[PDB]
């Protein structure tokens, strides 16, 4: 059939900056069917406390969906997004670098 | 000017092994976009010209040079293989599931890229444009 | 100009239970009715502050009407599966949509696993079908001339009822958030690139051939967000610049760094 | 407002 490989950005709410609350974003997007995973990571460990939006489509008929959590950037620690999905042999993670 | 070879080979499959190699002080980098990982490697093996990833992911994909100033060497095109679902494979077809805008047949090493006329076209990978060093699953021999 | 649309989702899922059955209506690019059968008491509930006002009679219907909806997409997925002659154990998705714009044309197409199944042509009185398959549910939609029954809809009640949200929704419908733009520098030869920050709707335009361009993403507070980069020379920076297309602002902005 | 039915494919 027809599948679509998920597209993914990792991002803050707001601009980066040390010490100061924001929100992690993981958008998850242009994937074919809806089933998917995505886990937001902190250094590596899963973070338990996190929402996503409601599922919706395009007109191209390709899912999307957000991932956040509450977040406070550090100098030290690591965030990342994790998606599997029937299109990955193996889930796909995706480090947070504030300047993308 | 050095030469620039990745062991063992330059088309590698997610989660392996390689090492890129190049009298002292070599630099290595990654065309277009750099390649933090390269930042950390003790220099005692940057001194042997030994450059090598843990285990390759989709980050360390890319196009790499060396140099020691001398005249920066031939490129290596670095291949990750292993991300996507295998396809299926006289003329030769080779379909894939995933939407992919971009095929390659591969003479088993001896590799052949292509186009499809949809998503179609020894194994073969399938790809995306965008990331033409991301490839799928090798396709079943 | 002002839209409406509805979409619909029905994933079938084997062992798992029943297919899965969500809906949702837009204006524009708010969403302010979801249903969901997932949801512990499944009934179409508001997502937009205008329009939970609206008296008991009104979800009773938007309720009553969509759970019909869930029970037809359910008993289509077994309908197509039959027309494909697909396994019994294999997942599928069938997608609806339709939607009205200001009327200038309208529409309602159906797409199984990702392809265009059926679609309604402009002229509302006729269907374009995608395969085989998609025949047969042409010329019985033909046959049964469902088509006025959608053309009414599409010409008065989605039309009609548009017009009262766009006004209840005044402040949050007709208002455009600008982009907050910049550029940065990033070192490699050197890359550029441009930022279009915190803006609304979601269409808008930029350019710098080898540019990377990032789909636009919602910054999750309702606004949206979008880069573009590309690699120069270095002391080349200065022939580049950032073109900004979007409809809050009153004219493009041209940015360099 | 929905469109009070679906149709049947």
């Amino acid at each position: 059939m027809i599948q679509r490989t998920p597209k993914i950005q990792v991002y803050s709410r707001h601009p980066a900056e040390n010490g100061k609350s924001n929100f992690l974003n993981c958008y998850v997007s242009g994937f074919h069917p809806s089933d998917i995973e995505v886990d937001l990571l902190k250094n590596g460990e899963r973070i338990e406390k996190v929402e996503h939006s409601d599922l919706s489509f395009s007109k191209d008929w390709s899912f999307y969906l957000l991932y956040y959590t509450e977040f406070t950037p550090t100098e030290k620690d690591e965030y990342a997004c994790r998606v599997n999905h029937v299109t990955l042999s193996q889930p796909k993670i995706v480090k947070w670098d504030r300047d993308m | 000017k050095p030469t620039l070879w990745a062991e063992p080979g330059s088309v590698i499959t997610q989660g392996s092994p390689v090492t890129l190699r190049c009298t002292q002080e070599y630099r290595l980098y990654r065309e277009k976009k750099t390649a933090p990982w390269i930042t950390r490697i003790p220099q005692e093996l940057v001194k042997k010209g030994q450059f090598p990833i843990p285990s390759i992911t989709w980050e360390h994909a890319g196009r790499y040079r060396c140099y020691y100033r001398s005249e920066s060497s031939d490129p290596l095109e670095l291949v990750v293989t292993g991300a996507y679902i295998k396809p299926t494979l006289v003329t030769l077809q080779c379909d894939s599931q995933v939407a992919f805008d971009g095929f390659i047949l591969c003479k088993e090493p001896q590799c052949l890229n292509s186009q499809p006329h949809s998503s179609r076209a020894y194994r073969c990978y399938a790809y995306d444009s965008n990331s033409p060093y991301e490839w799928s699953l090798p396709s079943d021999l | 100009s002002h839209s409406m649309r509805y979409f619909s989702a029905a994933v079938s899922r084997p062992g798992r239970g029943e297919p899965r059955f969500i809906a949702m209506g837009y204006v524009d690019d708010t969403q302010f009715v979801r249903f969901d059968s997932d949801s512990a008491s499944p009934r179409m509930e508001p997502r937009a502050p205008w329009v939970e006002q609206e008296g008991p009679e009104y979800w009773e219907e938007e309720t009553r009407n969509t759970k019909a909806h869930a029970q037809t997409d359910r008993m289509n997925l077994q309908t197509l599966r039959g027309y494909y002659n697909q396994s019994e154990a294999s997942s599928h998705t069938l997608q609806w949509m339709i939607g009205c714009d200001l009327l200038l044309r309208g529409y309602e197409q159906y797409a199984y696993d990702g392809k265009d199944y059926l679609a309604l042509n402009e002229d509302l009185r006729s269907w374009t079908a995608a395969d085989t398959a998609a025949q047969i549910s042409k010329r019985k939609c033909e046959a049964a001339n469902v088509a006025e029954q959608r053309r009414a809809y599409l010409e008065g009640t989605c039309v009609e009822w548009l017009h009262r949200y766009l006004e209840n929704g005044k402040e949050m419908l007709q208002r455009a958030d600008p982009p907050k733009t910049h550029v940065t520098h990033h070192p490699v030869e050197a890359t550029l690139r441009c930022w279009a920050l915190g803006f609304y709707p979601a269409e808008i335009i930029l350019t710098w051939q080898d540019v990377e361009l990032v789909e636009t993403r919602p910054a999750g507070d309702g606004t949206f967000q979008k880069w573009a980069a590309v690699v120069v020379p270095s002391g080349e920076e200065q022939r580049y610049t950032c073109h900004v297309q979007h409809e809050g602002l009153p004219e493009p902005l041209m940015l360099r760094w | 407002r929905i469109i009070p039915r679906h149709l049947q494919l």
